[PDB]
């Protein structure tokens, strides 16, 4: 009864820096089988067969997109670009992640560069922080003055994504399940 | 305030600009080289200079870091190799000069060629004709005629645009810190570490000599003994204890002995093993030779291909009007994507092409791990020496028979082996000295220990004093034979050979000498063998992260190249060399068809 039609067949995916989120309730999550082309399942909290005895307050549905070889970065206590300047998640994080390949529907021989992802911060972010503002990013000491290069970066980074490239840098579609239980009333049912 | 993160930041960013455009350029290479089209090649050259140009502003902008004071091996490694940097120091005009001058080699090498004066009309082009009546020609006056020929219409229009290039190139190198031209090409095998882990620029040469010294004498019975087959092929025709005259080498240039082998059957009732009627009868095609390699390469223990391998490689030609080449290379795109394109034949031949091409790729996969500056060999020879281990390997009769396309009744012929034998090694140690020659020469001539007026003096000289091969006319300094060959004219250093066959040799005998073998070193095979490619993989897999010193030791037990595994290999053959109990030792080589 979710608009899991529209949050799985979603048309275009939005940049791992401006990566979307959604508020679904009032249904249940039946997946079959397979549907995660990448088997892949990593929630601790519950279980995949148990999850249908529980229900949840808040839900957070990220949907973003990354190169075949940053997949393994979506978990707690992970380093690495993605992990540390675009997407954090706290050591209790309880959700469980789908991934797959979508090659055949996201990309042309062309070329595709539509899709972005920052690359330089001055700190570590913060869990659940989106930072999409494009102020310059500074390396030195003397200040530049509006003309880029010599120790002054732009942040934002290209992915470049082609149909003949093979599995390490395919593009996979990435969605997050979040959820938690508190005292807030019960928003998403069950298969009863 | 730290040069060492700046440098970091900046490989960071150039990582990924250089990893797009190096696939940009690459698909577009390969779109090229399948079908030919005027608009193919234009962008071919727009993509060619947009590189030239990209490349020369990356390595402008990176050459202002300094390299005393970084510390970590890896960034001071990133920070060398984004350093080195050519053809931007020369100022604009010098610069176009050495253009045109290169341009002009490139054109009239290909573009000078000579017809017979005896018959003007019939003459037809190098590719074709003169090819032919190299390897088919057996007259001694129209094979002289063939190689005097060419070798007086390239020499006297190649001459002075090299003797110009090579002054600026001196000039150059000189201009770069560098001693000269002959250093810069020298150090391409230095590599700076602690540990007693140091290598200057003298070992390479020290160690070749040191190699050459005590490998000349097996030439020097071999060469007796092919003389002697010469003479009985070819009767009243050539001095007993001279020399093989330059035309009758089986190619212009004698760069492989691989024609002799008819004149050197030792029965011709048993001749050599030629499974290609089996091989024929059987009805396979490319699909099916490329299986079985496939299913050799992991038998050893190394994982299986990509899908986009088989799904996108071209191997039948589908014969439509579009044309493509029919010449099989290794391609490496990157980016975990690998293509091949050949044009399949069914014969012994074409099983170690295929064998060695997929040998080639599975190198290519096996360093692919590294970042996009570390995605590269140790040094040159490695991808040839990785294929041509595996090449001798699956070369024996033991693994021909056990892969069963030979008759159970048949027995183990030792002299159809001993024939085998002599054929790889009448190729192999015939390959190497002329690469020696030619290379110590372009050193030499390049540092400048050759003057202007004693370049063809020396080569000569060089030439008899080292191989034992003499000329049968006499030529003057006009003639610019040594560039003759296609790699001397277009630029491209020839040491990567002698170097190659070394490694080749070392590898085999590490790799057969863990399997249990019961015999001797040759005939091994590795296959059901699992330590063997887990003892590989590490070698495979390492990459130019450490040096080659370094790497070479984890499999070889030494850091250093040796030739002793040459000799193992080719004591059967010494042994068998009672049968020319009647050769003389030594020579002086001073018998000439110029008397």
């Amino acid at each position: 009864l979710c608009p899991f039609g529209e949050v799985f067949n979603a048309t275009r995916f939005a940049s791992v820096y401006a990566w979307n989120r959604k508020r679904i309730s009032n249904c249940v999550a039946d997946y079959s089988v397979l549907n995660s082309a990448s088997s892949t399942f990593k929630c601790y909290g519950v279980s995949p067969t148990k999850l249908n005895d529980l229900c949840f307050t808040n839900v957070y549905a990220d949907s973003f997109v990354i190169r075949g070889d940053e997949v393994r970065q979506i978990a707690p206590g992970q380093t690495g670009k993605i992990a540390d300047y675009n997407y954090k998640l706290p050591d209790d994080f309880t959700g469980c992640v789908i991934a797959w390949n979508s090659n055949n529907l996201d990309s042309k021989v062309g070329g595709n560069y539509n899709y972005l992802f920052r690359l330089f911060r001055k700190s570590n972010l913060k869990p659940f922080e989106r930072d999409i503002s494009t102020e310059i990013y500074q390396a030195g000491s003397t200040p530049c003055n509006g003309v880029e290069g010599f120790n002054c970066y732009f942040p934002l980074q290209s992915y470049g994504f082609q149909p003949t490239n093979g599995v390490g840098y395919q593009p996979y579609r990435v969605v997050v399940l979040s959820f938690e239980l508190l005292h807030a009333p019960a928003t998403v049912c069950g298969p009863k | 305030s730290t040069t060492e993160d700046l440098a970091k930041t900046f490989l960071e960013k150039f990582n990924y600009e250089a990893e797009e455009l190096s696939y940009q350029n690459s698909l577009a290479s390969w779109n090229y080289n399948t079908n030919i089209t005027d608009e193919n090649i234009q962008k071919m050259n727009i993509a060619g200079a947009k590189w030239s140009a990209f490349y020369e502003e990356e390595s402008q902008h990176a050459k202002t870091y300094p390299l005393e004071e970084i510390q970590d091996p890896i960034i001071k490694r990133q920070l060398r190799a984004l350093q080195q940097s050519g053809s931007s120091v020369l100022s604009a005009d010098k610069r176009e000069r050495l253009n045109t001058i290169l341009n002009a080699m490139s054109t009239i090498y290909s573009t000078g060629k000579a017809c017979n004066p005896n018959n003007p009309q019939e003459c037809l082009l190098l590719e074709p004709g003169l090819d032919d009546i190299m390897e088919n020609s057996k007259d001694y006056n129209e094979r002289l005629w063939a190689w005097e020929g060419w070798r007086s219409e390239v020499g006297k229009q190649l001459r002075p645009l090299y003797e110009e290039y090579v002054a600026l190139k001196n000039e150059m190198a000189r201009a770069n810190n560098y001693e000269d031209y002959g250093d810069y090409w020298r150090g391409d095998y230095e590599e700076e570490w602690a540990d007693g882990y140091n290598y200057s620029r003298n070992q390479l040469i020290e160690d070749v000599e040191h190699t050459f010294t005590q490998i000349k004498p097996l030439y020097e019975h071999l060469h007796a003994y092919v003389r002697a087959k010469l003479m009985d092929a070819y009767p009243s025709r050539i001095s007993p204890t001279g020399c093989l005259p330059a035309h009758l080498l089986g190619d212009m240039w004698g760069r492989f002995w691989t024609n002799l082998y008819p004149l050197m059957v030792p029965f011709g009732q048993k001749p050599n093993i030629d499974v290609t009627d089996a091989m024929v009868n059987q009805s396979w095609d490319a699909r099916r030779i490329f299986k079985e390699a496939e299913k050799f390469f992991v038998s050893v223990g190394l994982p299986n291909m990509t899908e986009g391998f088989w799904q996108n490689s071209m191997l039948t030609e589908p014969g439509d009007n579009r044309k493509v080449v029919c010449h099989p290379t290794a391609w490496d795109l990157g980016k975990h994507d690998f293509r091949i394109k050949m044009c399949t034949k069914v014969t012994m031949d074409d099983f170690l092409t295929a064998h060695h091409e997929m040998g080639h790729i599975q190198y290519d996969m096996a360093y692919a791990a590294q970042p996009f500056l570390l995605r590269n060999g140790a040094n040159e020879g490695f991808h040839e020496a990785v294929g041509e281990i595996m090449s001798l390997s699956a070369a024996t009769p033991n693994h021909l028979k056990n892969i069963g396309l030979l008759p159970p009744d048949f027995s183990e012929d030792s002299e159809t082996d001993i024939n085998f034998l002599l054929k790889q090694a009448l190729t192999i140690v015939g390959t190497l000295p002329f690469t020696y020659m030619l290379e110590k020469w372009r050193w030499m001539v390049f540092k400048g220990e050759i003057p202007k007026e004693q370049w063809m003096q020396k080569w000569w000289e060089m030439k008899r004093d080292i191989v034992g091969v003499v000329e049968p006319l006499p030529h003057d300094e006009t003639y610019c034979d040594p560039a003759a060959l296609f790699h001397v004219a277009n630029d491209y250093s020839f040491i990567r050979y002698y170097t190659r066959t070394i490694y080749q040799f070392q590898f085999q005998e590490a790799l057969c000498q863990i399997a249990k073998h019961e015999g001797p070193l040759y005939k091994c095979d590795i296959s059901n063998s699992r330590e063997a490619g887990q003892k590989l993989h590490e070698m495979l897999s390492l990459g130019r992260s450490k040096p080659w010193t370094f790497a070479l030791e984890r499999v070889v037990g030494a850091k250093t190249m040796d030739v002793r595994p040459l000799l193992n290999y080719f004591e059967p053959l010494f042994t068998w060399l009672e049968q020319n109990r009647n050769s003389f030792v030594g020579w002086n080589t001073d018998w000439s068809p110029y008397a």
